[PDB]
DNA sequence: TATTTTCCCTTGACTGACTGACTGAA
DNA sequence: TTCAGTCAGTCAGTCAAGGGAAAATA
């Protein structure tokens, strides 16, 4: 039975919270950043400034230094070409709507352990 | 609008007086003959509708030459049904390019000669500047005679000083007070 | 030395197979046990390689190959058109004169952008259905594969996968960085090589060294980043400086992680700083929503007559000009006058740009904080 | 020559190692304008004597003629013609004709420069061309110039990031020892370090770009020599060079600088030391009425009617001729109509015409547009 | 017969030109007369204007020559490029100024079939191989070596603001790269003010072109000098319908199609009006038809106003009177106020309008003249003697030349009173000697109604004052055809008009028909472009205002 | 080259809150 | 002469249709 168990949740399960959980530091904060961002906003679409605002706010808390907007580009760039977000960062730079590619639940689940 | 059309039984209260201006008007189709033929055309602007002026015009003198009546009032006209007129039956042939093909055919024959007759100028489907300048190219050439009318309040403003330039417009107060009542689609 | 020199060059730039590998081995033993399956047996079978960019995906491919008959290598740039992989195909497999063999996928995800699929769609067919035997694996960067795909091709398609994370903690990442930078056995002069190999274990305990290890760990665990990083490095190695050292590798992590935008303003003159400012006190007071020309030449007039000095006193041609060479480098972009005009750059940015300027004023410096 | 570019020409030289090593397949560089990413980059590689393809992408507006320029000028370089349409056939063509004996064991290297024109010609060519020696397999660098920064470059997808490089902004040092290299013979180079401190000083605000300000110095010195020539002042005499020019420099400013003037003109000068504007000035006035900093509003025909019998002072008919001559204008693109839901029944137009132009009018007629203006 | 359901339906000269029974034959031949005469006004206004388009074409053509020589490492050399229904053949005839001149090599191209830069590049080379694949500006220089193995090459954009912007960028800027290699040379044409270049070249883009600009009272100045001040063409008009014409030209558009228009319509009526237009002609002309006139001709002579107050002693007039008006224009023109007149036309109409002798406030400033000033003029005075032969006044040139050939106060004063007498002695409005109606015209309403016609004015005459030209006593401070009395109702919502309207026509006399004439009210003011319906009422619009 | 569909931006009337002139102090 | 309560006259927020150029298809 095992052997089928590990069968089943190995070819269907989802891979998106071990992927989450596998992230990098950075991309932790980010995710976190972002998550706050919408907790007190509520929307689903965001602008890369509110986020990098939060971000510079959850790097201080973390003591982490201080992070340039290019090296946030590339975290973004990252994120988006593995499709853990929505964005079309390609033209537009400062102004991209951000949209979660899972539900919350599963990024809080991932990220409480 | 049936009920409207078929009650015609009305008749006009000045008549001898409204009737002695038709004649009154009708002393200048000499006048008009005389300016057209030298390189001018003719434009008719009143209160009263002229398709009685025109229709007596094309009676009286509009007999022994080659005519063609465009009915601008109607709700279906547009250029490219007057050039295909043109090309087609005026001429023994058998819309940018067809307007160069008609200016070429009258560059190269003198011996044609057209009257032709617009009893609307400023209805809907011809105030697109387009089409003025394609009527303008077509009455530019001194084998073309034009005679028109106009009714709009606003109309003047549909073509501009080069517009005007092509037409060698002269003009004619003809103000009578005659119903339009064939123009008039209710 | 040379021979080191070339040695280096050719493990890091071309990423050539090597025989040290890190954290792979259940994943690289199942693929290599399943092509073997494949090769001495009749059976087919369908892969696909799921990771993020850079984290030597190819590698495993690439030597479980080796660790074994026709390969057939596609990748999605070349082959746009099911024309041109008919064309491929039918040429590497030698069969172009008539009109088991392994098809190798790059860029499997663009396969599923064709119009109607067809090529993965026959490929699946003929991997479940014809006895001649076929394997093929796709390479995938995008996590959502399994919903770029058409519902039949999913069903012929069996669901086996490989995922290629860097689940591997900061210690293992010190001894990637030692082994990586490590001299073979190989190599002609030995006592060299063991001198080479002790530096290289002495630079490991460097905590200089390992601020720059756990600052590019923070920006990316993918290897990719680290060999171009030991390749910028070894860069500053002649006969002269015989040795790496920390301090190179501190030049070489900063030269790394360089902000270009605070670079751009750094790059542009006097008019184009005032504008700016004067465009971050227009945004101030009108919080995120447009502008134009006229309101900003307005503000930079009155900055001008009222606060800075008289000089400085310029017409609206020169300041069209520099408003449109600011629209040129592509800092400001439309939603020529009257037109809805929008900034790309954040405050502190331009603040700590500023702070760099060389001849900056003084007046102009009061006015950016006030 | 190169001055000042000492610190990335030997990060390059060190880059490229030998002939038969290996390098970076993808290095980006970036800058300014006249930064110098292709000056030092053409020198470097003619200096080196390496086989290297030079590459515009403005004029390989299509992937053709990109792929078959490139080809050409390489079968050129290694000693008829070469056509292909696909990338894919471009990459076996290339595998095909770099197996010369004297491009098999060096790297062969392909200039671009503005690459700006890559991201607008198809999807994907520039992943195509960024893992280049990886497809190849042949030794094979790809250099990429560029004035935007490699943040707007990256597509969605992500793919072989380059290694980033930066070109220096310029300084004061720098631009004059650039400048004060090629001097006119004909004089002293103490001379032309005084001319190009003096234009500097006058127009190092704003105009930093190298090409432009080289252009105007050539324009301006012919000017500068006539008080030594002519004598009423010395070679050591500064200050009153530089009260004589100070002017000359200020008005060129506004003049050349803009190009309103043909630099055949300025050298030539140098050398040779009625209804229709009531109608516009009635359309004006009802367009900036019920701020100037919001923009212009359409109006009817009606209120511009008003307006112009309100202004003149005198009995104008309406007659057909200045119906036409209002619409005679908005041809001359003075105007424009805004709606278009009927030609006749009430235009409403919107007035693109700047102030000045107005106000010059105005006093054309003898006229005064501000006491209209403000509400 | 006309009417149906479709919209088209298709039903001597001299004959229509004379109706009345008064002369034939002298109708006929006026007739003729007149065609000559017009058409030997059109042969020297196509004169005039090919001597100015040549005038201009020598400008363009050294324009070009300049910029080449620049042709004949780089050193920041730019693109030379020149600004510049009548324009087709406008441009054609700079063909033939380059082609014969400049280059074999001159193409055109027309914003019509440029979209992108392939069909551009392609229509290009197309025209490059007529004038004797995937082409590149390297085709082009590879054939420019090919055929020439120096000419340049010149490109008309006709219509350049109908261009697209990415076309031009894209092609000055690889046209820019290849100067040292494939010479190019551009000509746009504009019709509008040149500064819209800049708002579709940026400046980027901009900085790699040299531009040159090259392009209406003066030509209408010079035309009519060499049309009513020469003596040679018999008929001339009155005051008040040159007046008319030039009322009209300098007030409404500078367009002089249309004064050369009213210039044949003058002609037109003038010799259709009067029978005696027969009598004028060229002298010897003239004269044969003075031998043989009928008896009517003569009664017609009998009764001339201008002969009941009473040729060749009025065509010497006429050809002194224009000299000594040259001079006094020569002189006035000196002056630095400008007192009298800036130009010819204010001269002649200041001269025309009434015997001149601000007449002493020009001479306030002739009596305080600097002695330069007069010796400029007497200079120009003996020019203006010594062009013009046959003279009747050389006994007056050798006093002016006695005057010169002298070189304070009193020789001033003498000259002053020379030209003083002179033009005392000289001219004189033409009215004053008789028989001038055989060569005049006067019906200033007819031309001035029929050239500039006021449609709003005659709509609002004959929607108010209908005795205006219904003469029954109609109106003096109701008794109207309905169209007035709706028209008058509405300077109004439906009902409320309706139930107006017949309240009124019921005053001013089952009656149903006073709804059907309101509605045919309503309907023809509706096709006229007065109302359109509204929601905010049954109907309240109020386009007029007026 | 010709034909058919879609939501973004313009016009307009319905609706509910707002605030200038008035009064009285200080 | 500017700052507190009143009201009448004011003013902006709000709910719908439809034009029309971009987008899609042959
Ligand atoms: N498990 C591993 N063992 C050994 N080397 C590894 C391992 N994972 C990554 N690498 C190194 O990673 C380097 C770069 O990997 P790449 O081959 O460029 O990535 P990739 O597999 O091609 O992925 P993409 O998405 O196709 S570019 C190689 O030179 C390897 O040495
Ligand atoms: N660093 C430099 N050292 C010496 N001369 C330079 C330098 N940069 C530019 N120049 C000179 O300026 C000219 C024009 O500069 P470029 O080299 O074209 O600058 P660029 O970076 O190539 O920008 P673009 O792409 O040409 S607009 C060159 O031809 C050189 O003569
Ligand atoms: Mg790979
Ligand atoms: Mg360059």
């Amino acid at each position: 039975i095992a052997h089928s168990m590990e069968a089943v949740d190995e070819m269907f399960s989802s891979s998106y919270i071990t992927a989450i959980k596998n992230s990098s530091v950075l991309e932790q904060s980010f995710l976190r950043a972002i998550l706050a961002e919408f907790r007190r906003s509520g929307l689903e679409e965001a602008t890369f400034q509110q986020i990098y605002s939060q971000h510079v706010a959850l790097c201080r808390m973390e003591g982490l230094p201080y992070p340039t907007m290019s090296e946030t580009m590339a975290v973004c760039s990252h994120l988006g070409s593995c499709r853990l977000l929505l964005v079309e960062p390609s033209r537009n730079d400062l102004l991209l709507r951000v949209r979660l590619n899972v539900s919350q639940d599963d990024v809080l689940y991932a990220l409480k352990d | 609008q049936t009920l409207r059309n078929l009650l015609s039984k009305v008749s006009p209260s000045f008549s001898a007086e409204l009737k002695q201006l038709n004649q009154q008007y009708e002393k200048l189709f000499h006048k008009w003959m005389l300016q057209l033929h030298l390189g001018f055309n003719i434009v008719l602007y009143g209160l009263g509708s002229k398709r009685d002026l025109l229709e007596r015009f094309r009676t009286t003198m509009l007999q022994d030459s080659i005519h063609v009546v465009i009915n601008g009032f109607f709700p279906g006209i547009s250029v490219k049904s007057v050039l295909n007129s043109i090309t087609e039956e005026v001429l023994d042939h058998m819309i940018l390019d067809q307007l160069d093909w008609i200016v070429n055919k009258f560059k190269e024959d003198s011996s044609l000669e057209l009257f032709l007759l617009i009893h609307n100028l400023d209805s809907q489907m011809l105030r697109g500047e387009k089409s003025q300048q394609i009527i303008g190219q077509l009455s530019s050439l001194h084998n073309i005679y034009l005679i028109a009318s106009i009714d709009h309040l606003n109309a003047p403003l549909m073509w501009d000083h080069a517009k005007q330039s092509l037409f060698n417009w002269l003009w004619y107060e003809t103000t009578t007070y005659s119903p339009y009542t064939e123009e008039t689609s209710y | 030395l040379s021979q080191v020199q070339r040695i280096l060059r050719e493990r890091f730039c071309r990423q050539s197979p090597h025989s040290n590998l890190f954290g792979v081995q259940v994943q690289y033993k199942h693929l290599s046990e399943l092509l073997k399956r494949t090769a001495l047996h009749g059976e087919s079978n369908s892969v696909l390689i799921i990771g993020p960019r850079g984290s030597g995906k190819t590698m495993l491919i690439n030597h479980a190959l080796k660790e074994l008959v026709l390969q057939v290598h596609l990748n999605g740039l070349l082959q746009i058109n099911d024309k041109i992989a008919l064309k491929e195909i039918t040429r590497q497999l030698n069969l172009e004169n008539v009109v088991p063999v392994i098809f190798i996928l790059d860029e499997f995800d663009l396969f599923a952008h064709h119009k109607n699929q067809t090529l993965l769609y026959n490929l699946f067919d003929i991997s479940q259905s014809a006895q001649t035997p076929i394997a093929v694996i796709g390479l995938t960067c995008r996590l959502d594969i399994l919903e770029l795909l058409e519902k039949r091709v999913k069903s012929r398609f069996s669901h086996r996968q490989i995922h290629l994370m860097n689940s591997f903690g900061f210690p293992q990442y010190v001894k990637i960085f030692k082994e990586q930078l490590s001299l073979p056995a190989e190599f002609p002069d030995k006592v060299f090589a063991e001198k080479w190999n002790e530096n290289v274990q002495y630079l490991s305990e460097d905590r200089s060294v390992q601020e720059v290890l756990q600052k590019h760990f923070n920006i990316s665990k993918n290897l990719r980043s680290l060999h171009m990083l030991l390749m910028l490095a070894l860069n500053r190695v002649t006969a002269s400086h015989p040795f790496m050292t920390a301090v190179d590798l501190m030049e070489a992590s900063q030269l790394c992680s360089m902000d270009s935008k605070a670079n751009i303003v750094h790059g542009l003159s006097v008019l184009e700083i005032c504008l700016i400012i004067a465009m971050k006190h227009l945004n101030d007071i009108y919080e995120e929503e447009p502008f134009n020309f006229q309101m900003v030449y307005n503000e930079f007039q009155k900055f001008v007559q009222r606060k800075a000095h008289s000089v400085y006193n310029f017409e609206k041609p020169v300041v069209m000009k520099a408003f449109e060479h600011l629209q040129q480098l592509e800092l400001i972009k439309p939603m020529r006058e009257y037109q809805l005009m929008k900034l790309l750059l954040d405050n502190t940015q331009i603040m700590n740009a500023l702070q760099k300027y060389p001849n900056c004023p003084t007046d102009v410096r009061q006015w950016a904080t006030s | 020559v190169v001055l000042c570019r000492e610190s990335q020409v030997s990060i390059l030289q060190s880059l490229f190692g030998e002939r038969h090593h290996f390098s970076f397949p993808s290095i980006f560089i970036y800058g300014h304008t006249a930064s110098g990413k292709t000056y030092v980059t053409q020198t470097l590689l003619k200096t080196l004597e390496l086989p290297h393809v030079f590459v515009n992408c403005v004029e390989c507006f299509t992937l053709r003629l990109l792929l078959e320029q490139i080809l050409n000028k390489l079968n050129h370089l290694s000693s008829t013609e070469i056509t292909c349409e696909t990338f894919n056939d471009f990459v076996r063509l290339f595998k095909q004709v770099t197996t010369a004996e004297n491009l098999k064991d060096q790297t062969v290297y392909i200039v671009l420069d503005k690459a700006e024109y890559l991201r607008d010609m198809e999807a994907n060519l520039l992943p195509g061309f960024l893992r280049l020696q990886e497809l190849a397999d042949r030794n094979v660098t790809v250099l990429f110039l560029s004035e935007i920064v490699w943040e707007k470059f990256r597509p969605n997808t992500g793919c072989f990031e380059p290694f980033v490089l930066y070109f220096p902004d310029y300084s004061i040092g720098n631009l004059q020892k650039i400048l004060s290299h090629d001097h006119p013979p004909e004089y002293s180079a103490d001379f032309y370090a005084a001319y190009i401190n003096i234009l500097l000083g006058v127009f190092y605000t704003v105009c930093r770009d190298l090409k432009e300000l080289r252009h105007l110095a050539v324009l301006n010195f012919p000017k500068y020599c006539e008080p030594v020539v002519k004598g009423e002042a010395s070679e050591r005499d500064t200050r009153k060079l530089w009260r004589n020019i100070e002017p000359h420099l200020k008005k060129a400013m506004q003049t050349v600088y803009l190009r309103e003037i043909s630099s055949s003109q300025w050298e030539k000068l140098q050398k040779d030391d009625y209804y229709s504007k009531f109608i516009l000035i009635a359309a004006y006035l009802a367009s900036y009425n019920p701020n100037h900093l919001l923009g212009p509003k359409p109006f009817p025909l009606d209120r511009l009617l008003a307006i112009l019998y309100s202004i003149v002072d005198s009995r104008v008919a309406p007659t057909a001729n200045i119906f036409s001559q209002i619409t005679s204008l908005v041809t001359l693109q003075l105007l424009t109509l805004v709606g278009h839901d009927d030609q006749l029944d009430g235009p409403k137009y919107k007035c693109t015409v700047s102030l000045d132009f107005i106000r010059a009018i105005a006093r054309t007629v003898n006229f005064d547009i501000i006491k209209y203006l403000y509400d | 017969t006309s009417s149906m359901s479709k919209g088209c339906f298709v039903f001597p000269i001299e004959d229509y030109f004379n109706k009345g029974k008064n002369e034939p034959e002298d109708s006929k031949l006026r007739f003729e007369t007149y065609q000559l005469i017009w058409q030997q006004m059109k042969s020297e206004n196509e004169r005039l204007q090919e001597e100015l388009n040549k005038n201009l074409f020598d400008n363009l053509i050294e324009f070009l020559q300049k910029s080449h020589s620049g042709f004949q490492q780089i050193k920041l050399r730019e693109i030379p490029t020149a600004a510049l229904t009548d324009h087709d053949l406008t441009f054609g005839s700079l063909t033939e100024a380059l082609q014969n001149n400049v280059t074999p090599y001159v193409v055109s191209l027309q914003a019509k079939d440029c979209p992108d830069m392939k069909h551009f590049l392609q229509k290009l080379i197309s025209q490059l191989m007529d004038c004797c694949t995937h082409y590149s500006m390297d085709s082009l220089s590879s054939w420019y070596m090919t055929v020439t193995q120096s000419p340049p090459v010149v490109v008309i954009l006709k219509d350049m603001e109908s261009f697209a912007t990415k076309v031009l960028q894209d092609f000055i800027i690889i046209s820019s790269q290849h100067l040292h290699e494939f010479p190019l040379i551009l000509i746009f044409g504009i019709a509008t003010s040149p500064i819209i270049i800049h708002r579709l070249l940026p400046h980027a883009v901009s900085s790699l072109l040299c531009i040159e600009l090259f392009q209406c009272k003066e030509h209408l100045t010079t035309v009519l000098d060499k049309l009513l001040l020469t003596t040679q063409f018999p008929f001339k008009i009155n005051e008040k319908v040159l007046q008319v014409l030039t009322n009209i030209f300098l007030y409404h558009d500078f367009s002089v199609q249309n004064f050369i228009k009213g210039l044949q319509l003058s002609l037109l009526e003038h010799f259709y009006s009067q029978p005696l237009s027969v009598l004028c002609c060229n002298l010897p002309e003239a004269k044969r038809r003075i031998n043989f006139l009928s008896n009517n001709q003569c009664e017609n002579i009998r009764r001339l106003p201008s002969f009941r107050r009473y040729l060749e002693n009025l065509h010497v007039y006429h050809m002194n009177y224009f000299l000594v008006l040259r001079c006094l224009h020569k002189f006035t023109s000196s002056l630095p106020k400008y007192p009298l007149g800036r130009q010819i036309r204010e001269l002649y109409c200041t001269c025309l309008e009434k015997n001149i002798w601000e007449y002493a406030s020009v001479l306030q400033l002739l009596r305080m003249l600097a002695k330069d000033e007069l010796m400029t003029i007497l200079e120009k005075c003996f020019k203006v003697f010594k062009s013009y032969c046959e003279n009747h006044l050389g006994s007056t040139a050798k006093r002016i030349e006695e005057f010169l050939a002298q070189f304070f106060e009193v020789l001033r004063e003498n000259v002053v009173n020379f030209i003083d007498c002179l033009v005392r002695e000289y001219l004189l409005p033409p009215e004053t000697q008789p028989l001038h109606e055989v060569v005049y015209f006067s019906a200033a309403h007819a031309l001035r109604e029929h050239l500039n016609a006021a449609p709003r004015i005659a709509l609002h005459t004959a929607l108010n004052n209908p005795y205006y030209y219904l003469k029954n006593e109609a109106l003096k401070s109701n008794i109207a055809p309905d169209i007035c009395i709706a028209y008058k109702l509405h300077l109004i919502n439906l009902v409320d008009w309706s139930e107006a309207f017949a309240t009124v026509v019921t005053a001013a006399e089952m009656n149903e028909i006073i709804h059907a004439r309101f509605i045919r009210a309503v309907s023809e003011l509706e096709l006229l472009g007065f109302i359109k319906p509204t929601k905010q009422k049954t109907d309240h619009v109020a386009r007029l205002t007026w």
